[PDB]
């Protein structure tokens, strides 16, 4: 059977508006291993997004974290978009600093 | 401390998309250190910390034919399983394994693993007596005859015992300034409001390595499990790792509760309270 | 370093 990601966005360092950072989409506890993530900004997808290389955890889940630097600001908005098989439409989940 | 090394392979098929995806990776507890993708324009071992760019041709040569075989037997295997749970030529599949080494605080073996998936599922595994196999079904059981046949067992239980600690011991003291440095986590406590009447209290735990750590809270000293939301720990992207835990208390009752910290890095156990 | 494997190793 199928399992769905779990999804947490989020910066390396403490968010300062101005000052530049990267930010994180960790997608984990999913199989199978197929899995699309972007980051947006202002709804935007942003083009140059890293990642690392495909691992498991003992559950034999997969994980990935996606990332990009980026320098925060007070009204620029940041998300993180997935799609799975085990998602009928793509999830968002929106970067808050306190989380 | 204590020290492990794993690596973990995944081998998916994708009809009509080419041959099977192999991928390998290589990991001393939390630091990843090599990587193999057959999907790579030049498929070849490729460094992931700066402390094995040290070995020489040799290595990453052998490393290389040994991941460039394993593409090609688990692309079979995958055949092989397919016909085991008689499943059509049309579905994707993936066979996992995972396999290292676990050394005791001494440097001495603790004990050693060699465990496969298909599909997300349990399918063979090595005993931890490394002679023995626990098969998950009717066709791992094909597997289990296959490779008691052939001494898997005792083959997989002489690279556990011989190569794979050897190894870890020498990526060790070749990393020592960063496989055998505890960063301990930098802690705070945040408050919320969420109504009139109740407020979050969330404590962060940040920077750490390695990644295990235990965060709880306490209200009047009682653990407070059922009622903690605790995130997954998550990578920072700079080796590091980060984790908060939660928890909604009655307004005025702040100074009731407690947060719990602990992590190998740490000279003693933090307690945190919010600080107003 | 990887463990190797005997000749036509399979599941």
């Amino acid at each position: 059977i199928q399992r769905t990601p779990k999804i947490q966005v989020y910066s390396r360092h403490p968010a300062e508006n101005g000052k530049s950072n990267f930010l994180n989409c960790y997608v984990s506890g999913f199989h199978p291993s197929d899995i699309e993530v972007d980051l947006l900004k202002n709804g935007e997808r942003i083009e140059k997004v890293e990642h690392s290389d495909l691992s498991f955890s003992k559950d034999w889940s997969f994980y990935l974290l996606y990332y990009t630097e980026f320098t925060p600001t007070e009204k620029d908005e940041y998300a993180c978009r997935v799609n799975h098989v085990t998602l009928s439409q793509p999830k968002i989940v929106k970067w808050d600093r306190d989380m | 401390g204590s020290h492990s090394m794993r690596y973990f392979y995944t081998a998916m098929s994708r009809p009509g998309r080419g041959e099977p995806r192999f991928i390998a990776v290589g990991y001393v507890d939390d630091t990843q250190f090599v990587r193999f993708d057959s999907d790579a324009a030049s498929p070849r071992t490729e460094p992931r910390a700066p402390w094995i760019e040290q070995e020489g041709p040799e290595y990453w040569d052998r490393n290389t034919q040994i991941f460039k075989t394993n593409t090609q037997t688990y692309r079979e295997s995958l055949r092989n399983l397919r016909g085991y749970y008689n499943q059509s030529e049309a579905g994707s599949h993936i066979i996992q394994r995972m396999y290292g080494c676990d050394l005791g605080p001494d440097g001495r073996l603790l004990r050693g693993h060699d465990q496969s998936a298909y599909d997300g599922k349990d399918y063979i595994a090595l005993n931890e007596d490394l002679s023995s196999w626990t098969a998950a079904d009717t066709a791992a059981q094909i597997t289990q005859r296959k490779w008691e046949a052939a001494r898997v067992a005792e083959q997989r239980r002489a690279y556990l015992e011989g190569l794979c600690v050897e190894w870890l011991r020498r990526y060790l003291e070749n990393g020592k300034e960063t496989l055998q440095r505890a960063d301990p986590p930098k802690t705070h406590v945040t408050h919320h409001p969420v109504s009139d009447h109740e407020a979050t209290l969330r404590c962060w735990a940040l920077g750490f390595y390695p990644a295990e750590i235990t965060l709880t809270w306490q209200r009047d000293g009682e653990d407070q499990t059922q009622d903690t939301e605790l995130v997954e720990t998550r990578p920072a992207g700079d080796r590091t790792f980060q984790k908060w835990a939660a928890v909604v208390v009655p307004s005025g009752e702040e100074q009731r509760y407690t947060c719990h910290v602990q992590h190998e890095g740490l000279p003693k156990p933090l307690t945190l309270r919010w600080e107003p | 370093h990887p463990v190797g494997d005997a000749d036509y190793f399979e599941y």
